[PDB]
């Protein structure tokens, strides 16, 4: 048997539950698995087809092969921790800086 | 977008996917194909940094 | 409306994927 | 068995909160004027723990079982030696290898056999009169032993366990834990004067004696004792008093502390590295003092909450009837080509039908096929001798 | 004899040497195996470690 080659019609035994959108949450289409948010669609594609590449090489955007539905995809891992405090001599506060 | 590109390589291996060999392969043996992925973007790391 | 002048504004225009490379670590 | 006690009121417990305790030492190693730190059991810093009342001077007295986790903080405040000792086990019916640490008055019994525990142990002492002395009388700990696997006896010593009116003086503090079946002690004493909450000083733990042994402790309960003066009967329904006890339990969670050590190689100071944010910056730097100035720590990483599993309905099933478990396959210059796409396949199910001998798969876990999706199905069906096993493989020639 | 998954206790004892100084010669001192000139010293340890 072959892996990741043509649209899924056989698989194993694996049920379905429900879909949400705005939510950052973990999603499996096809077998891949992968984390982000499942929004909306505006852009163009064709029946035959279902992943899809940018230019970094990653899944944006994959068919729903239970309704035929474009969903883009895009991690909420975007932000940073950065402490700033003025000094231990002086005061015992800090202030969180997010980048 | 040279380490854009690092990212797409196997550097010897079966997948450049993370997500994609734990779920082919047990944590026992998978131990030799992640560690030809660490090993592959280690060099391209200090090679940027240089 | 800049504080700026006309030659710094012409030097400007001579010389001239945001968010999917910072989703890899790369950040600016 | 034992006694069944009577009026017994439940209260209910109250929570307390620990003040820069639960440090010992994590190694072996002496260590002066350096800041080092390892991944060792520990208490985080201004934790919401579980305080248990057992003051009698009422009629408050309750010995529940607690489970045993990684690393138990046990700290009791007696006002002269009250709690004696504790029992450790899984089910305590006497079936498994039942760890018994009694502290009696003389000698410091532990041994480790298959005691038969009853409902409710205790330990109950009596007072005289003509001799004014707290002797033991009532030993209700278990009924008979049967099997050992270890036995230890400590030094004789001198000890009276009063029971009086007063205050808290003493303070023994117990880390209980097990890796590895390895059952470490760390006792360390510190005197006290007060009546009620607790020091905020920092102490230090001790180990006192590693066991070498190696059983399976789930769960555990903290035995207490009882009066009986002159002024009591002393039955078993009214005429107990268990005095004014309380003991603290704390559970250790895998944090990570900057131990400091100074000329003479004592912890005096340990910082936590994951807690307040001015907290995180001296254990980064590894340096108590902070000048102005910006750092970076981690990064700020969103974890999903739930996960949805989207796979396109199937309605059929592959035929296992023909491809496994048959009555004649084909040869192995003309084998037969199987065409098994747009059904549901299983390898659950092909034990209950029939039993295989070498069942390996290669490239791909037997156990996660059913995860990732299949593409192009094809059967190869044939049958050849024994001796060309070893050489159809994908690395055998 | 048998042995199980607990810690056996019963193991047997070893030959112990002597000790010599002021040469730069391989020791063993309970599990560390250090190389080096053994010479005296003026702070002490700890009663456990």
């Amino acid at each position: 048997f072959e892996l990741l080659h043509a649209p899924a019609t056989v698989c194993g035994p694996k049920k379905s539950t429900n879909l949400v959108k705005n939510k950052c949450v973990n999603f499996n289409f096809n077998g891949l698995t992968g984390t982000g948010v499942l929004t909306e669609s505006n852009k163009k594609f064709l029946p035959f087809q279902q992943f899809g590449r940018d230019i970094a090489d990653t899944t944006d955007a994959v068919r729903d092969p239970q309704t035929l539905e474009i969903l883009d995809i895009t991690p909420c891992s975007f932000g940073g921790v950065s402490v700033i405090t003025p000094g231990t001599n002086t005061s015992n506060q800090v202030a969180v800086l997010y980048q | 977008n040279t380490l854009v590109k690092q990212l797409s390589s196997n550097f010897g291996a079966i997948s450049s996917v993370l997500n994609d060999i734990l779920s082919r392969l047990d944590p026992p043996e998978a131990e030799v194909q992640i560690d030809r992925l660490i090993t592959g973007r280690l060099q391209s790391l200090q090679t940027y940094v240089t | 409306p800049s504080k700026r002048s006309f030659i710094e504004d012409l030097l400007f225009n001579k010389v001239t994927l945001i968010c999917a490379q910072k989703f890899n670590g790369l950040t600016v | 068995q034992c006694v069944n006690l009577t009026t017994r009121t439940q209260l209910p417990p109250a929570y307390t909160n620990s003040f820069t305790r639960g440090v010992y030492y994590p190694d072996k190693v002496f260590r002066s004027s350096v800041l080092h730190s390892t991944q060792d059991l520990f208490l985080p810093f201004f934790s919401n723990v579980t305080w248990f009342h057992a003051i009698h001077v009422t009629k408050r007295f309750d010995n529940p079982v607690l489970p045993f986790n990684d690393g138990v903080y046990f700290a009791s405040t007696e006002k002269s030696n009250i709690i004696r000792g504790w029992i450790f086990g899984t089910t305590l019916d006497s079936k498994t290898q039942s760890l018994l640490i009694v502290n009696n008055a003389t000698n410091v019994v532990i041994k480790v056999c298959e005691f038969q525990f009853c409902n409710d142990p205790f330990l109950g002492v009596y007072y005289h009169k003509n001799n004014k002395s707290w002797m033991e009388s009532e030993f209700r700990v278990y009924s008979s032993a049967n099997n050992c696997t270890f036995e230890y006896v400590s030094q004789p010593f001198l000890m009276d366990l009063e029971g009086k009116q007063g205050n808290f003086k003493n303070l023994r503090e117990f880390v209980f834990k097990n890796i590895d079946g390895y059952f470490k002690i760390y006792s360390k004493h510190t005197p006290i004067n007060l009546v009620r909450d607790l020091p905020q000083g920092f102490s230090a733990l001790e180990p006192l004696v590693d066991l070498p042994i190696g059983i399976n402790i789930t769960r555990f309960q903290t035995l207490l004792a009882l009066h009986r003066s002159y002024l009591t009967p002393g039955d078993s329904s009214s005429g107990w008093t268990a005095g004014a006890a309380a003991y603290y339990v704390g559970y250790l969670q895998p944090r990570t502390f900057l131990l400091k050590y100074n000329e003479n190689g004592t912890i005096t100071d340990a910082v936590d590295c994951a807690l307040d944010p001015l907290s995180e910056t001296k254990c980064t730097l590894k340096s108590f003092t902070v000048e102005k100035g910006i750092y970076q720590t981690s990064n700020f990483r969103v974890q999903p909450t739930e996960s949805i599993v989207r796979f396109p309905n199937i309605t059929n099933l592959c035929p296992f009837g023909e491809v496994f478990n048959a009555t004649r396959f084909a040869s192995v210059y003309a084998w037969n080509r199987k065409r098994i796409s747009n059904c549901v396949a299983d390898y659950s199910v092909l034990y209950n039908s029939a039993s295989f001998s070498t069942f390996k798969c290669y490239g791909v876990s037997p156990t996660k096929l059913n995860d990732l999706c299949f593409t192009n199905v094809y059967a190869d069906s044939f049958v050849i001798r024994g001796d060309e096993v070893r050489q159809i493989a994908p690395g055998q020639t």
